[PDB]
């Protein structure tokens, strides 16, 4: 059977090499470069004891959550400052946290294996226990479905009324570290740690493609805005872009003088800069076509942990390890 | 794709990786034995610096690699079942999950009878 | 020989010195406050922040004086410039001596009983201990003006502090006598938990044990001509006292203290200056 | 395993060229509103 | 407004979160399964001299440790347990050590190891390492474990030299001395880290 994985592993190779005619850098050889970004810090929030480990915009634009490791779920309202919850977890080494689309419902979990689900109408509504790893990353589709990624190599698409696995997604062969939904919300991808990335449809629940070109393991993902590529970020310091339909990646964000890993990766809202954030206690901005570093955001003490790209694009929220939430415009 | 393709099975054994830098990584020859668990057996770091062996192989095996051929040797003189195996990241100067039951940058492996 | 560029000299080394300590001390508090808290970070800022100030609202007065041909007459009519300048001089002459002693009481804390240190103790008290010391010593500084008797013009015409050549009532005495004894006491106290803390780590120990010798060894030679000086200034009537030469290479050699207290507790370390 | 392979083989692609290109017309579409 | 004095009660609730949790004690339990870290996720908070530990045991995911392990960053210890009479998986529980010690985001953590089951170990001795032949024991207190604590200390002062200790201790299946010895090391831990911060290390 691994002859037969073998052939059809280099029909796949021979195929892509086939399709692949041009190269993107090519293309964007005579469009005019971004300038200079140069992203001043407007809004610092305080309050979390220890390194903040996750965090995730609302849907409207203000409101923001942010859980560390002191556990603590904090849900901050950007715009004055002002603390609106704070919510205490049972275990104190959350992983992820996320925002329901509609803002009525709050989900985070860790190393015990659980989803929890806070109602904010704030007192734990639901606890989805059927992971057998630890969960890393959560998103909501809905009020009433989310979707899970956990370190036993499995996806999971719960419906929240119930309590049950509606779906489960499985073929990585390493924990999932990070997901993304697609915009449509029908289709998402999931980065492992297995240097390969795959594309799931919700409603199916198979995997349509993989793409594998990176070297080591995938620490975050995210999406397109117009849904047809998405770029992961992983340990060799190293960025990438993947194509869903030509199925092959596009460009390679590195320079040589990083030595460290990815740690989140986001898109502006037209897509043209893509914000990385590192190991190296500071976020690089990319012109996300001409694969140049258009900038540096630097200010943390620590590593960067957490990385998100408000709604509309007028903010940029990073929380690294140094218990500091930066807000950057 | 990362692959490592083991052959081999005094003995030769090679490995022979592509798909990634070669030289950047802190490389391992595992071996399991047939009824038991996985074993480390040797190591030898990304610039052929301080190799280690386990106490039954110390100086009876010789590992080296060829950075230029990006290729993986180990020259010996029991029956097992090897794996070159490679540190997770770069630049890093220790290796985890090597010895676990599934690896994802972890070769084949070949047959050693004695 | 009395001239303004030892005046000038010295300030511009105590800014020099205040501000890289300032400096260094943001970057390493910036490391070092999530670990732990940085108790002895925030009162080396203090004192740090302290000395700058003293050094240059001092500095800045005495060349001032300097400047106006020591014509104390017409500058002064209701001699508010003689009260700030011995309210600024009793303040920054007391605030560091206190700031060490305290510093010195936190180390030896924190080095012969360090679990109770980390947890019983929160960066809360260390900041209130930090405001109390420096509300106290202004509070010392203002207790003339708040009484009834005001700063004199000392001898040297060049700066203002108690009442000494002359022999006055209970009050100039009293005064006198406090402010040596509050320095003594700190001195003492500061020498008392240095030499514990040095002997509990003699039984990174030797670079401890090296600065610790230095605090100890600086702060008593740089300090202790001053207070005995004052100290016998007010147990006798100045009728069989000292001059103004040995008061003066008295208050030149406490400003030196003021200027070597930032280069002896952060500046000299390795890792600084690596 | 194999199935999961000859699945994903089968699937039909579009030429690079095309797909820079809708990335490239999306960029320039949306670069005028975007506040970064 | 309602949203400022909302935000004032939860800083407050925050500043007394703060409070509490600096004065807990966070350690981390690893060892191998042979190894007896029971007998020393479960969490078990115990209290020594009205200091208030607390040390996690991770037991529930999979053997791929190398992602779900930095989530321990901060923690004040890794109490390490390894079971020295068994010679066959020592080489294992060495090469766990190692890959504990060298780590990245563990390399300022400090290990107090235990080897347990002594008891074992000298019934066994009484009627795998070439190295042993030529071997003597230190002058130290009152051979086979001693090399064996010679073997970890040699790991332990390979690399990292000033940033985190190793603190070995020999543990018999009925020591009821192993909180007293915790309790000491957090001790030393807690000195080093004043000695650090003081030195500007
Ligand atoms: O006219 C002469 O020569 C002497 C006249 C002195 C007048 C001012 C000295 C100034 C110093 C102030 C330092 C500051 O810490 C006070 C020290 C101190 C406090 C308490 C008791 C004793 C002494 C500056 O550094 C430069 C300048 O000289």
């Amino acid at each position: 059977l691994r002859q037969e994985a073998e052939q059809l592993k280099n029909q796949i190779r021979d195929a892509r090499k086939a399709c692949a005619d041009a190269t993107l850098s090519q293309i964007t050889n005579n469009i005019d470069p971004v300038g200079r970004i140069q992203m001043r810090t407007r809004r610092t929030l305080r309050g979390h004891l220890a390194k903040i480990y996750a965090m995730h915009w609302g849907t409207d634009s203000r409101l923001l959550v942010s859980a560390s490791q002191d556990g603590k779920l904090i849900i901050w309202d950007s715009y004055t400052t002002n603390k609106v919850h704070a919510i205490p977890l049972r275990s104190s080494w959350v992983m992820t946290c996320a925002y329901a689309p509609s803002g009525n419902y709050v989900a985070c979990g860790g190393l015990d294996n659980i989803c929890s689900i806070y109602n904010l109408k704030v007192r734990v509504s639901r606890e989805l226990a059927g992971h057998t790893g630890y969960l890393s990353c959560c998103r909501f589709l809905d009020d009433n479905q989310i979707v899970t990624s956990s370190g036993d190599t499995t996806c999971a698409l719960w419906d929240i009324e119930t309590g049950q696995q509606t779906t489960t997604f499985t073929g990585h062969t390493g924990d999932v570290m990070s997901l993304s939904l697609a915009p449509d919300t029908r289709l998402f991808v999931s980065g492992a740690c297995d240097a390969s990335a795959k594309l799931w449809d919700v409603r199916e629940g198979m995997c349509r493609q993989t793409f594998t070109g990176h070297e080591s393991d995938i620490n975050a993902i995210c999406f397109f805005p117009n849904g047809n590529a998405f770029a992961t970020g992983s340990d060799d310091a190293t960025c990438r872009l993947f194509d869903l339909r030509a199925d092959q990646e596009l460009m390679t964000y590195s320079h040589d003088n990083i030595i460290c890993g990815i740690t989140s990766v986001s898109f502006s809202k037209s897509g043209r800069l893509l914000l990385a954030g590192y190991d190296d206690f500071n976020c690089n901005v990319w012109d996300a076509l001409k694969a140049d570093r258009a900038g540096v955001l630097a200010g943390h003490d620590n590593r960067v942990s957490c990385l998100g790209v408000t709604d509309d694009g007028m903010a940029v929220a990073t929380g690294s390890w140094d218990s500091f939430l930066k807000i950057w415009n | 794709q990362v692959q490592l393709q083991e052959s081999g099975g005094s003995l030769r054994l090679s490995c022979a990786a592509s798909g990634f830098t070669f030289s950047n990584y802190k490389m391992n020859w595992v071996r399991q034995a047939p009824g038991k668990g996985l074993e480390w057996v040797s190591d030898i770091s990304q610039s052929g610096a301080s190799i280690s062996y386990t106490g039954s192989v110390k100086g009876r095996f010789t590992i080296s690699r060829d950075n230029a051929k990006n290729t993986l040797y180990l020259q010996m003189n029991d029956t097992a079942v090897y794996y070159c195996a490679r540190c997770p990241a770069p630049f890093t100067p220790f290796c985890f999950d090597v010895t676990s039951t599934t690896y994802a940058y972890r070769g084949q492996g070949t047959q050693v009878t004695v | 020989r009395l001239s303004v560029f030892f005046s000038v000299i010295f300030m511009t080394v105590g800014i020099l010195s205040n501000s890289l300590a300032i400096a260094i001390l943001m970057k390493a508090y910036q490391r070092f406050r999530q670990k732990s808290k940085a108790s002895f970070l925030l009162l080396a800022s203090g004192l740090v922040i302290t000395d700058f100030f003293g050094h240059l609202i001092n500095g800045a007065i005495a060349v001032f004086v300097y400047a106006s041909d020591k014509e104390w007459i017409r500058f002064d009519q209701s001699n508010v410039l003689c009260s700030i300048f011995g309210i600024c001089m009793v303040f920054s002459g007391l605030c560091p001596l206190l700031l060490g002693s305290v510093m010195a009481i936190e180390r030896c804390i924190g080095v012969t009983k360090p679990i109770f240190h980390s947890t019983k103790i929160t960066s809360k008290h260390v900041k209130m201990m930090l405001s109390g010391v420096c509300l106290f010593a202004v509070f010392i500084a203002l207790l003339p003006i708040l009484g009834h008797r005001d700063y004199k013009i000392q001898a040297s015409r060049t700066w203002c502090f108690y009442n000494t050549e002359d022999i006055k009532d209970w009050e100039d005495r009293f005064y006198l006598l406090l402010f040596s004894f509050l320095g003594l006491l700190a001195l003492g106290v500061s020498l008392l938990c240095n030499a514990i803390t040095g002997i509990t780590l003699l039984r990174h120990h030797l670079e401890m044990v090296i600065q610790l010798l230095a605090i100890m060894c600086v702060s008593c030679i740089c300090w202790s001509p001053f207070l005995v000086t004052m100290a016998n200034i007010g147990i006798n009537g100045n009728h069989s006292l000292e001059t103004c030469e040995t008061t003066l290479f008295a208050l030149r050699m406490a400003t030196w203290n003021q200027i070597l207290d930032p280069w002896v507790y952060i500046l000299l370390r390795k890792a600084v200056l690596k | 395993l194999v199935e999961q392979l000859k699945m994903e083989a089968n699937i039909d692609r579009i030429k690079v060229s095309k797909a820079a290109a809708d990335l490239m017309a999306y960029c320039e579409a949306h670069a005028k509103e975007d506040p970064l | 407004k309602a949203a400022v004095e909302r935000s004032k009660m939860i800083e407050k609730q925050l500043q007394k979160d703060k409070q509490v949790y600096r004065a807990t004690h966070r350690l981390l339990l690893l060892g191998a399964d042979n190894s007896g870290k029971s007998t020393i996720i479960f969490e078990t908070k115990f209290q020594v001299d009205k200091v208030n530990f607390h040390m996690f045991d991770v037991g529930g995911q999979r053997d791929e440790r190398r992602k779900w392990i930095q989530c321990f960053n901060d923690v004040t210890a890794i109490i390490f347990v390894v079971d020295s009479s068994d010679y066959n998986r020592l080489q294992e529980a060495l090469n766990d050590f190692k890959s504990i010690w060298n780590n990245r985001w563990l390399r300022t953590i400090s290990v107090i190891l235990f080897l347990n089951k002594q008891d074992l170990l000298a019934e066994k001795v009484l009627a795998y390492f070439p190295e042993f032949a030529r071997y003597t024991t230190p002058e130290d207190a009152t051979r086979a474990k001693y090399f064996i604590r010679d073997e970890f200390l040699r790991i332990s002062t390979a690399s990292g030299d000033g940033r985190h200790y190793c603190y070995p201790h020999f543990t018999c299946a009925v020591d009821t001395e192993n909180a007293r010895r915790i309790f000491n090391d957090c001790k030393d831990i807690i000195l080093q880290m004043n000695l650090r911060e003081y030195n500007l290390v």
